[PDB]
RNA sequence: AGAGUGUAGCUUAAAAGCACCCAACUUACACUUAGGAGAUUCAAUUGACGCUCUGA
């Protein structure tokens, strides 16, 4: 006795004839991306997971990259990998810019919203 | 409706002088030969150079240079033959030597009533008539010659419809081997072009997009 | 016969005297990753201009071959068809000097 | 484009030195064969 | 389990394929198994070349099911690589010709000879 | 004190942890995280971001995974989270960069070796 | 002249990810590691600069 999937089966639409002409996983960490992206998605089966869970700036930062990696002496020290990048400038930078979504990052996960607000 | 059948060649001339080298190209010939004699290991003309004279000079203090020079000499005596028939003459396009690094295209002016065009060697086919067999008739009827050829397939390369009663032109892809070309200075209009003449030969969408299956390399 | 000339001579063992020494300097092999760094370039360029001009003969040769199907439905079958002479198939590499 | 499979090296490691000797079988086509002993010029009789 | 739903997630043999005349019967018409003879006095050019070929190959999806070569003649010495092609189209067959004619560095010899 | 996902022991990665730094090495640019075993992210540390991507030759080599990982061992000193686990596969555990990754989280402050949970 | 239009080769990606190339192991391929180049066609959702198709 069988009964019919109820959702899509994975691995349905490669199944095909001719598998010999089809360009090919030559590695392993291909498939580790790609089954983590499917692991990630939800299905329709039980999972772990169910019972366990503006162009000037860009105009600016172009410029920036063009006119870094022109110097000389920046890309003799990146090939002899002797380049060293100064900390303080990167953390004040990330102050500025993406520093509120991290923050979040961390009210979220260190147990803050769920009991100040619900 | 009437389909005036049509078919052509294009006549592909091999390479028999390699291309010239880029200076950059140069430079990593210099770069791989000097990588090269660094990753070698004891050749035995360099044990019977240094060596022998180390022992000469033993000797002395108690032949590489004669064949390095007669091999200069030699290299001096034959003289290689010119890669460069092509800026002297600069004028025989009819001639199979125009040029010598790059492919070479049969090209004939056609005399018509309504038109007078520069076009890629053409025929009139047949149904019963095979297209490779259409081709073969092309080359040895319309050039007057003796060439022996070599064709790939039976597959074409790029057909183009013009009409003024339908018409079609059916263009092929041939490969000299070598020919008997005797009476070079034909009473046609054969020119050899590599790539850009054909440009300023052959102007209209139905010859200036002749060179999209030409191999430019 | 599984006879195959990949092995190594025997000569090439005592003798390893003669080049013991690799030394170069810094804007020498600084020349060597920029020329590293244009060779990657200009060979990736030049398959460019390969892959362009093999995608532009592919869709003239299918273009060619579906306008050759709908003008002639007689000619397909045999425009498809091989040629046996393909067997003896040779062809020598360039020279630089003419005979 | 037939300079793309001539930018060459030895891919193995025991090796001597190859130098390039123009080379002609009968014909007057001089080729640049990597050979031992340095010669500049070659003639097959 | 074979009566619920998900039977046969994990199966995978029908992934696996872990196992010569022309395949020329009406329309597709396809070249068997071939052998492409590179002739060369330098090593260097003949597996250099050998390496461009097998890196078209693989790039265009052609099956080769070995990349031998075969031992060298006293005479000079002659240097002699294999490259075995299967599965063309014959106008791929008429590309990968003109391809393999017009990438001859140096005085290279081609055959499109098949197998026996 | 708290549970550890112990099992897994056929499949790669072993859950049994706390904080996982995660390295994701692209055609164009390396990426950090510093993640639950529930799959919650926590810190994060991206190249895919101006402040570390200006100061940076190019975002894939040695020095950007070095800078990287002193930019996400100074975010982690800060953030509380002091031990983390580093699963590497052989072929690029063995690789320069990952070395030299693993060297400055070490010079950072941030023991990559988490302690035994107490039973 | 009209229509379809438009991010490097590809994207129901929003300046990303797969592609691509050399350097090293491999006869060779492939893996891996070291490196590399990359783009939202120009002006205020709209117009015009580039390509394809349909006409003469």
């Amino acid at each position: 006795r069988r009964t019919p999937p109820l959702g899509p089966m994975p691995n349905s639409d490669i199944d095909l004839s001719n598998l010999e002409r089809l360009e090919k996983y030559r590695s392993f960490d291909r498939y580790r991306r790609r089954a983590e992206q499917e692991a990630q998605a939800p299905h329709w089966w039980r999972t772990y997971r169910e019972y366990f869970g503006r162009t000037q700036q860009l105009l600016e930062r172009k410029q920036a990259i063009q006119e870094l990696r022109a110097n000389v002496e920046e890309e003799r020290a990146a090939r002899l990998r002797t380049a060293s990048v100064p900390l303080d400038a990167v953390r004040a930078e990330w102050e500025r810019t993406c520093g509120p979504y991290h923050k979040q990052r961390l009210a979220e996960y260190y147990g803050l919203y769920r009991d100040l607000f619900h | 409706s009437p389909w005036r059948l049509l078919g052509a060649l294009c006549l592909q001339r091999p390479p028999v002088v390699s291309k010239p080298l880029t200076p950059l190209q140069e430079e990593m010939a210099s770069l791989l030969q000097q990588i090269e004699i660094e990753r070698s290991l004891y050749s035995d003309h360099e044990l019977r150079a240094l060596d022998e004279n180390q022992r000469l000079a033993k000797k002395k203090a108690d032949l590489a240079q004669d064949l390095e020079d007669m091999w200069e000499q030699k290299f001096l005596q034959f003289k290689l033959g010119a890669r460069i028939t092509e800026a002297d003459e600069k004028n025989d396009r009819t001639s199979l030597n125009r040029k010598l690094d790059r492919n070479l295209v049969l090209l004939v002016r056609e005399k018509f009533g309504d038109q007078d065009v520069w076009i890629l060697p053409q025929a009139e086919w047949q149904p019963g008539e095979t297209l490779r067999g259409t081709a073969e008739r092309t080359l040895a009827t319309l050039s007057e010659n003796n060439m022996e050829a070599k064709f790939l397939g039976n597959a074409p390369c790029g057909h183009y419809t013009f009409k003024f009663l339908g018409a079609k032109v059916f263009f092929f892809k041939a490969l000299l081997l070598t020919g008997d070309f005797s009476q070079a200075g034909n009473k046609g209009h054969h020119v050899w072009v590599t790539k850009d003449e054909l440009g300023d030969y052959l102007k209209p969408k139905y010859l200036a997009q002749v060179r999209r299956f030409v191999s430019d390399l | 016969i599984p006879i195959e000339d990949f092995i190594t001579p025997l000569k090439f063992l005592d003798k390893a005297r003669e080049r013991p020494q690799v030394e170069l300097t810094f804007e020498e092999t600084e020349r060597r990753a920029l020329l590293l760094k244009k060779w990657s370039l200009y060979k990736q360029q030049e398959r460019k201009m390969e892959r362009d001009t093999i995608r532009a003969m592919l869709e003239a040769q299918q273009e060619a071959l579906e306008e050759l199907q709908l003008e002639s439905p007689k000619l397909h079958a045999e425009a498809i068809k091989r040629d046996p002479n393909l067997f003896p198939f040779e062809k020598e590499g360039p020279h630089y000097t003419p005979p | 484009d037939s300079s793309r499979a001539s930018l060459t090296r030895v891919h193995r490691q025991a090796y001597a030195r190859l130098y390039p000797v123009l080379l002609v079988k009968q014909d007057g086509s001089t080729i640049h064969i990597r050979y031992r002993e340095p010669r500049r010029m070659l003639a097959m009789p | 389990y074979k009566t619920k739903p998900t039977h046969g997630i994990g199966k995978y043999k029908h992934l696996i394929k872990a196992e010569v005349r022309a395949i020329n019967l009406g329309t597709d018409y396809e070249y068997g198994v071939l052998n492409i003879h590179l002739t060369a006095y330098d090593m260097t050019l003949a597996e250099s070349y050998a390496q461009y070929v097998h890196n078209l190959c693989n790039s265009l999806s052609i099956k080769v099911e070995e990349s031998y070569a075969m031992p060298t003649k006293t005479i000079l010495t002659t240097h002699e690589r294999v490259v075995q092609i299967s599965g063309l189209s014959a106008t791929f067959a008429e590309i990968f010709l003109e391809i393999i004619q017009s990438s001859l560095p140096e005085g290279v010899r081609l055959s499109v000879k098949e197998h026996t | 004190v708290a549970r550890k996902e112990r099992g897994w022991r056929t499949v790669f990665p072993s859950r049994e942890f706390w904080h996982r730094l995660r390295v994701i090495r692209t055609q164009h640019h390396v990426e950090a995280l510093v993640e639950h075993q529930n799959g919650k992210v926590v810190v994060s540390a991206s190249t895919r971001e101006w402040a570390i991507k200006k100061h940076l030759y190019s975002t894939r080599n040695v020095v950007a995974c070095e800078s990287i990982g002193r930019v996400l061992a100074q975010r982690c000193l800060e953030a509380g989270i002091n031990f983390m686990v580093y699963q590497p596969t052989p072929w690029e555990a063995a690789s320069d960069s990952m070395k030299r990754l693993q060297s400055a989280m070490t010079e950072g402050g941030v023991v990559l070796r988490e302690p035994q949970r107490i039973y």
